[PDB]
RNA sequence: GCACCUCGAUGUCGGCUCGUCGCAUCCUGGGGCUGAAGAAGGUCCCAAGGGUUGGGCUGUUCGCCCAUUAAAGCGGCACGCGAGCUGGGUUCAGAACGUCGUGAGACAGUUCGGUCUCUAUCCGCCACGGGCGCAGGAGGCUUGAGGGGGGCUCUUCCUAGUACGAGAGGACCGGAAGGGACGCACCUCUGGUUUCCCAGCUGUCCCUCCAGGGGCAUAAGCUGGGUAGCCAUGUGCGGAAGGGAUAACCGCUGAAAGCAUCUAAGCGGGAAGCCCGCCCCAAGAUGAGGCCUCCCACGGCGUCAAGCCGGUAAGGACCCGGGAAGACGACCCGGUGGAUGGGCCGGGGGUGUAAGCGCCGCGAGGCGUUGAGCCGACCGGUCCCAAUCGUCCGAGGUCU
RNA sequence: GCAUGAGUAACGAUAAAGAGGGUGAGAAUCCCUCUCGCCGUAAGCCCAAGGGUUCCUACGCAAUGGUCGUCAGCGUAGGG
RNA sequence: AGUGAGGGCGCGAGCGAUAACGUCCGCGUCCGAGCGCGGGAACAACCGAGACCGCCAGCUAAGGCCCCCAAGUCUGGGCU
């Protein structure tokens, strides 16, 4: 190894441009049956502990 | 030219004539027609082949409309065999004998991201003796300020396998019309379960 | 789609049965087909069974007998149709199913190892005086 | 005469290594052979080991004549 | 499964004991030797007043060998040792006794006499 | 590759995983339900199966089989004593796993929950 | 030789690794002449498709030698390749011999020792995605422009002991069989591994005193084995056949030039080479192609914009259960109208006779119950558990 | 003074963790309980140097802590 | 004041090998300082020509006039 260096500065273009990917995904979200909160799907929901009909844990 | 689709069993050996040998089997047919390409039409000769039966319950609409025009049942996949005019409606495991010669075709087994060890078969570096990190690594890959870069297609580490291949003048041991089954001499690519695809050879 | 029963259904048409039942650390005699230029003969072979490893009809077993001052090892498909017959020459009681440590064993201390196998021999003695009674009258 | 040229062995730094100034003259007819890898030059070498060669081609021959004159007296 | 360097019992009574392969002669470049094939080897160690010495070159093939040795009938055969018989450049047995079985390959590969002079082919 | 290989690993060493096996094993059987990562709780989801399984056979080789995993005496008596009758009719499938709607604060792990059945 | 770039640095031999190009060709292929009888050899021409072994000695390159071989080619690529490795050589400081010098020291003289720098920004290269485009939107199946890969060779036998030869030897043409290396794929066999699949064992600490077990001795304590998977030493298969155009070269017909001339018009033959043929990539082939099938008409505004808003259509995406697919993406299967993962059950397979009790022996133990007990992945079955319920996007087709 | 490399290398021994319960605006990281592992001629206990309040109590988290922090050899006061 | 490293080309000599983008002199020239403009594909010094600034005017030089690319697919006459 003989310590490989950038040979010259990256341009505000050249830079911004590889972060073109780096944009965050909005949450996927789904309403509850039961209290119509929102909550990511196939979990069991935080606001009144449901799902599948049954009630599995209290909240 | 002729063919069937069919899908991997797996492999076990027969004997014939105090002689073992190895097969790998497939199971064939049958296979419905389901379009025959014409060159007033399509500019060229071959026929598409369905293989296994598709639950309808699944089958959307362009796609049921296609096996319409047909008139047969839906099916999981649908291949051409290139130059092959089937004169029947459904091609049968019937259109080989035992004795003929057949290539196969089939997706190999994936090796994800393979070293230049597996891949290319690079001897790599010395265990010992010596050698600072550089045990699978591929050595030098060009020379220096002429031409001063790589070569297209320079033989390096990167995805292998799980590809296309065809293995060329199996021979067919045997076939067993009664389960759609058919013996090859040999080995053929990929996992079982996996589709393949049995042409006659090209070979003379 | 039993990929299984598949492959099983294609071997049945191979499948014997004929073959007697044995355990490592048997003695046992094969009476094999061999090639003699042209003909073909029947040459028999006999050695402690140091391994058997099954994988349905694609089991197949491993003799280990000296011949003559060198050792030899000769394996065997199961089902081979070159098998005319196997005999039982003796039984013996191992405690694991690979004996390849026998390979290195003076042949008083294969013998010390190998014990006979009471039991099986005289199952053995037990059957076949068994079946004797209908090969009668 | 087959003549080799090739890298010499030992001291000389940078200039050593990528110098072939070694000199290996083979006379073809006797099987005769010198090296010289002495100076720096690789012509000093070649002068010197047909210089050598010729030395030891003339006093092969003479010997031969020698114990022929010398045997055919006895 | 021989390759130079490899050492063999000499299974004869040509007075040989040892010898190390230092060529296996099947074609241009061939890997390793087995039952049948023909080996240059030198004689490594020896009985007094034998006709091989010590340091001699010889010839000889493969008659028995410790890798198991496959058969079409798919039956395989593997031995406790390697050994060979030195054979003159015709091929043919410098000796006139062999010891311990042979393996039967040698009667396809074309040694008839090895085979004869045998106590057992397997 | 991988191909076909069955189990997680779970960034620990054999000794250690199995270990964490049983400790969610001996929690699990003690507490009834308990939160984890996902992944633990999809690989002791039928680790705890099997051991009360094996507690539904109630026999004496079953529980010194059962106590080498659970090593708890008074725990094992409970399973066999309690948590077997529970499930002498029904085969297999003596647990469940739900995945929750809230990760950890501090590394973002996705939580579960895993319980055993009715 | 010269001193033109480089002394605010262009790391220098050999080895290893990976090669690629040249052809003045080492081998294989096709030829002419021969002091070519045949077999061989010599010399020259064409030909770069592929091939071109393993060791002893020395740091060696070179070279000698052993054993083979069809052959063991020669060169370029900073005498290719140290941000790829080595560091034996060379080229610091130690030390010694010979040697030169009064000396300090010195030596294309020799000898022993002697720090080789984790992070790749751009180009290049191997792989894999995201975006947009392909003037209606889709789901499939395809065409192959242009690329890539591959291309080696030997021995034996028949023809036939024939043609040839005094003999020794010994063919062309045509046909057959078995090899070496290399390539691709595979796991039936052979052979490995198989970090907890089974068993045995030592020490110690613990549970519970016995029995039985558990921890630790490695990140398996050790040992004997070992399925699936990944594998080579194992198995299959490949190079071709053939079509076309040619090179050197051999010819037909044929003038100029009454004859002759393979050529000036025109024709035939002819290489492992060329173009096809075989395998693989492939429509970002912006020259964005083709075939089958599906969806439909605008719901409203907007002059100048073929624009916009925004519900839907065929469909698609999201999330979830998974996957011989996989770094992540991607790809494939499945999501209750369900066998996709988990458990349970069966089969296969591994280990090799569990625990408990009974009997025999003072006992260590042995025998029986017993091929028992346990039993990853493989092949299947089973809704017991888990893929709940849902959400978002997506035409309404510009002009002659 | 501020960029680039770049949300990249790294987060300092591969002795190892898990769950429950509690506290709190906030908890993988604080407290309590059970389980697991590691050291044990030490990785335990006691002197001497050196360091100079780091000791105990209560309140507290901006910074220090390679993350977090309700915790601390950190901040404030009191005591010793 | 600066200069007292010059360089290329033509010609005349020495050295060199009637080698060198070689070296050393002599006459001239240009680059140096005209790496400004046209030509010679590209190109300090070869051909043309010495740029004070502006113009959507004109003539010529070298070199060119089939397309890239301005102007003759010009006109006679030969050769290959
Ligand atoms: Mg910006
Ligand atoms: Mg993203
Ligand atoms: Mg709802
Ligand atoms: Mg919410
Ligand atoms: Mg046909
Ligand atoms: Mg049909
Ligand atoms: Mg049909
Ligand atoms: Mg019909
Ligand atoms: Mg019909
Ligand atoms: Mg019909
Ligand atoms: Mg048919
Ligand atoms: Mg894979
Ligand atoms: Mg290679
Ligand atoms: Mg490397
Ligand atoms: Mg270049
Ligand atoms: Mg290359
Ligand atoms: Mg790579
Ligand atoms: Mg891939
Ligand atoms: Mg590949
Ligand atoms: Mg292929
Ligand atoms: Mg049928
Ligand atoms: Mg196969
Ligand atoms: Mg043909
Ligand atoms: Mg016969
Ligand atoms: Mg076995
Ligand atoms: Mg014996
Ligand atoms: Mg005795
Ligand atoms: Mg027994
Ligand atoms: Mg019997
Ligand atoms: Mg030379
Ligand atoms: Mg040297
Ligand atoms: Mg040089
Ligand atoms: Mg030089
Ligand atoms: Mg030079
Ligand atoms: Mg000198
Ligand atoms: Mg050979
Ligand atoms: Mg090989
Ligand atoms: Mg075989
Ligand atoms: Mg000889
Ligand atoms: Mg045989
Ligand atoms: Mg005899
Ligand atoms: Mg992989
Ligand atoms: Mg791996
Ligand atoms: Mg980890
Ligand atoms: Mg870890
Ligand atoms: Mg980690
Ligand atoms: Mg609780
Ligand atoms: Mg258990
Ligand atoms: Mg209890
Ligand atoms: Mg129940
Ligand atoms: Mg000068
Ligand atoms: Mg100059
Ligand atoms: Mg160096
Ligand atoms: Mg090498
Ligand atoms: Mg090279
Ligand atoms: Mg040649
Ligand atoms: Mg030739
Ligand atoms: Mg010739
Ligand atoms: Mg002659
Ligand atoms: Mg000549
Ligand atoms: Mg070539
Ligand atoms: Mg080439
Ligand atoms: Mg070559
Ligand atoms: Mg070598
Ligand atoms: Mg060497
Ligand atoms: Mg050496
Ligand atoms: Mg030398
Ligand atoms: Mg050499
Ligand atoms: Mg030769
Ligand atoms: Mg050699
Ligand atoms: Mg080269
Ligand atoms: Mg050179
Ligand atoms: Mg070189
Ligand atoms: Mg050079
Ligand atoms: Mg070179
Ligand atoms: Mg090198
Ligand atoms: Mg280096
Ligand atoms: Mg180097
Ligand atoms: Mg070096
Ligand atoms: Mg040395
Ligand atoms: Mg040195
Ligand atoms: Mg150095
Ligand atoms: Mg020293
Ligand atoms: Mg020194
Ligand atoms: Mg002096
Ligand atoms: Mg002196
Ligand atoms: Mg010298
Ligand atoms: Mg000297
Ligand atoms: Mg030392
Ligand atoms: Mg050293
Ligand atoms: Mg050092
Ligand atoms: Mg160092
Ligand atoms: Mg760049
Ligand atoms: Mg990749
Ligand atoms: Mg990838
Ligand atoms: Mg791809
Ligand atoms: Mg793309
Ligand atoms: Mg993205
Ligand atoms: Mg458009
Ligand atoms: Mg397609
Ligand atoms: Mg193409
Ligand atoms: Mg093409
Ligand atoms: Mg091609
Ligand atoms: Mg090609
Ligand atoms: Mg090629
Ligand atoms: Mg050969
Ligand atoms: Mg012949
Ligand atoms: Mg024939
Ligand atoms: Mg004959
Ligand atoms: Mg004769
Ligand atoms: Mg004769
Ligand atoms: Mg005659
Ligand atoms: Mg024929
Ligand atoms: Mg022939
Ligand atoms: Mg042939
Ligand atoms: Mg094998
Ligand atoms: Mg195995
Ligand atoms: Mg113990
Ligand atoms: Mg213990
Ligand atoms: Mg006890
Ligand atoms: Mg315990
Ligand atoms: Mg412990
Ligand atoms: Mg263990
Ligand atoms: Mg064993
Ligand atoms: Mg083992
Ligand atoms: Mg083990
Ligand atoms: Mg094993
Ligand atoms: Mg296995
Ligand atoms: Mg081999
Ligand atoms: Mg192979
Ligand atoms: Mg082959
Ligand atoms: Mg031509
Ligand atoms: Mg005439
Ligand atoms: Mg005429
Ligand atoms: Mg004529
Ligand atoms: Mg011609
Ligand atoms: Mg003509
Ligand atoms: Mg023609
Ligand atoms: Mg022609
Ligand atoms: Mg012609
Ligand atoms: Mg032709
Ligand atoms: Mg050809
Ligand atoms: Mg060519
Ligand atoms: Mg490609
Ligand atoms: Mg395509
Ligand atoms: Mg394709
Ligand atoms: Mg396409
Ligand atoms: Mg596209
Ligand atoms: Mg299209
Ligand atoms: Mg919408
Ligand atoms: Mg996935
Ligand atoms: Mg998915
Ligand atoms: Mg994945
Ligand atoms: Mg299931
Ligand atoms: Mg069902
Ligand atoms: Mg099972
Ligand atoms: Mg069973
Ligand atoms: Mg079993
Ligand atoms: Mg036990
Ligand atoms: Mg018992
Ligand atoms: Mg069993
Ligand atoms: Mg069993
Ligand atoms: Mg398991
Ligand atoms: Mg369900
Ligand atoms: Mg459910
Ligand atoms: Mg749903
Ligand atoms: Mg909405
Ligand atoms: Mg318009
Ligand atoms: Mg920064
Ligand atoms: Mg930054
Ligand atoms: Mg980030
Ligand atoms: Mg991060
Ligand atoms: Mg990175
Ligand atoms: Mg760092
Ligand atoms: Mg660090
Ligand atoms: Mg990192
Ligand atoms: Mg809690
Ligand atoms: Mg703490
Ligand atoms: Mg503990
Ligand atoms: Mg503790
Ligand atoms: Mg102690
Ligand atoms: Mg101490
Ligand atoms: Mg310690
Ligand atoms: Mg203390
Ligand atoms: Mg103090
Ligand atoms: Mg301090
Ligand atoms: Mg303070
Ligand atoms: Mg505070
Ligand atoms: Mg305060
Ligand atoms: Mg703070
Ligand atoms: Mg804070
Ligand atoms: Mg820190
Ligand atoms: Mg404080
Ligand atoms: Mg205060
Ligand atoms: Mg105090
Ligand atoms: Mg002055
Ligand atoms: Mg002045
Ligand atoms: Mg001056
Ligand atoms: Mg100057
Ligand atoms: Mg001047
Ligand atoms: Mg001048
Ligand atoms: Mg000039
Ligand atoms: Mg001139
Ligand atoms: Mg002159
Ligand atoms: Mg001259
Ligand atoms: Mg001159
Ligand atoms: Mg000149
Ligand atoms: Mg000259
Ligand atoms: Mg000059
Ligand atoms: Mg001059
Ligand atoms: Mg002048
Ligand atoms: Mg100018
Ligand atoms: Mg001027
Ligand atoms: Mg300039
Ligand atoms: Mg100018
Ligand atoms: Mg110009
Ligand atoms: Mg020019
Ligand atoms: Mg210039
Ligand atoms: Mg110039
Ligand atoms: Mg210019
Ligand atoms: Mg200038
Ligand atoms: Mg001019
Ligand atoms: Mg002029
Ligand atoms: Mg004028
Ligand atoms: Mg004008
Ligand atoms: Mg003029
Ligand atoms: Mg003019
Ligand atoms: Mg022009
Ligand atoms: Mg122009
Ligand atoms: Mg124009
Ligand atoms: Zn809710």
């Amino acid at each position: 190894a003989k310590h490989p260096v950038p040979k010259k500065k990256t341009s505000k273009a050249r830079r911004d441009a590889r972060r073109s990917h780096h944009a965050l995904t909005p949450p996927i979200l789904v309403p509850c049956p039961e209290c119509k909160a929102m909550k990511p799907p196939h979990t069991v929901c935080p606001e009144c502990g449901y799902y599948a009909g049954r009630k599995v844990l209290e909240v | 030219m002729k063919g069937i689709l069919g899908v991997k069993v797996g492999m076990t050996r027969i004997f014939r004539d105090d002689r073992a040998v190895p097969v790998t089997v497939i199971l064939a047919g049958p296979c419905p027609v389901v379009q025959r390409r014409t060159p007033e039409k399509d500019g060229y000769t071959a026929v598409q082949l369905g293989f296994l039966p598709q639950n309808p319950k699944r089958v959307n609409r362009p796609l049921k409309g296609h096996f319409a025009k047909a008139g047969v049942e839906p099916v999981r996949i649908l291949r051409e065999i290139r130059d092959f005019n089937p004169e029947g409606d459904t091609v049968t495991v019937e259109i080989f004998k035992p004795g003929e010669r057949v290539d196969v075709t089939g997706t190999s087994k994936g090796r994800g991201f393979a070293g230049v060890m597996k891949r290319w078969n690079f001897a790599g570096g010395p265990d010992s003796h010596g050698a600072h990190k550089i045990h699978r690594h591929p050595g030098s890959i060009g020379n220096r300020k002429t031409p001063g870069r790589v070569y297209k297609g320079k033989k390096m580490a990167g995805h292998y396998g799980a590809e296309r291949v065809t293995v060329m003048n199996l021979e067919v041991v045997d076939v067993i019309p009664e389960e759609n089954l058919l013996l090859v001499k040999g080995a053929v690519p990929g996992p079982n379960g996996g589709l393949v695809i049995v042409r006659e050879t090209k070979k003379a | 789609m039993n990929r299984g029963a598949l492959i099983k259904l294609v071997e049945s048409r191979y499948v014997r049965t004929d073959l007697p039942e044995f355990r490592p650390g048997d003695t046992v005699r094969v009476s094999y087909k061999v090639k003699e230029g042209n003909r073909t003969r029947i040459q028999d072979f006999e050695g402690i069974v140091i391994r058997i490893r099954r994988n349905g009809f694609n089991t197949t077993f491993t003799v280990r007998k000296v011949s003559y001052g060198v050792g030899v090892e000769r394996i065997f498909p199961l089902h081979s149709p070159l098998i005319q017959k196997i005999d039982i020459v003796q039984r013996g009681r191992a405690r694991r199913a690979k004996l390849y440590f026998i390979r290195n064993l003076s042949d008083r201390e294969i013998r010390r190892k190998l014990r006979a196998d009471r039991k099986r021999i005289d199952k053995d003695r037990a059957a076949e005086r068994a079946a004797k009674e209908e090969v009668q009258k | 005469l087959r003549i080799d040229t090739f890298r010499s062995s030992g001291a000389g730094g940078q200039h050593v290594n990528t110098t072939d100034s070694a000199i290996r003259i083979t006379h073809l007819p006797t099987g005769i052979v010198v090296e010289c890898q002495d100076e720096r030059s690789q012509h000093k070498n070649k002068a010197k080991a047909l210089s050598v060669l010729g030395a030891r081609i003339h006093a092969a021959e003479m010997a031969k004549r020698q114990q022929a004159e010398a045997s055919t007296r006895r | 499964m021989i390759q130079p360097q490899t050492y063999l019992e000499v299974a004869d009574n040509t007075g040989a004991r040892k010898i190390m392969c230092i060529r296996v002669l099947k074609g241009s470049n061939a890997k390793y030797a087995t039952v049948g094939d023909v080996i240059v080897a030198s004689v490594k160690e020896a009985i007094p007043r034998g006709a091989v010495k010590e340091g001699d070159v010889v010839k000889a093939v493969v008659v028995r060998t410790k890798k198991e040795v496959k058969r079409p009938d798919g039956s395989a055969i593997r031995f406790d040792d390697n050994a060979a018989v030195i054979i003159n450049n015709q091929l043919e047995p410098r000796g006139t006794r062999v010891f311990g079985p042979v393996a039967r390959e040698l009667r396809e590969k074309g040694f008839m006499k090895i085979v004869s002079l045998a106590p057992e082919v397997l | 590759m991988r191909h076909l290989k069955s189990g997680r690993k779970l960034n620990r060493h054999s000794s250690h995983r199995l270990a964490l096996y049983r400790n969610q094993a001996k929690s699990l059987l003690t507490h009834g339900r308990i939160t984890t990562t996902v992944p633990k709780a999809k690989e002791l989801r039928g680790f705890v199966d099997h051991l009360i399984h094996l507690a539904k056979r109630g026999d004496l080789h079953a529980r010194r089989l059962v106590l080498r995993d659970l090593q708890d005496v008074k725990l094992v008596r409970k399973l066999f004593d309690e948590i077997a009758p529970r499930y002498r009719d029904r085969q297999g499938g003596y647990t469940r796993v739900l995945k929750l709607a809230e990760r950890r604060r501090g590394d973002g792990a996705p939580l579960a929950l895993v319980e055993l059945v009715e």
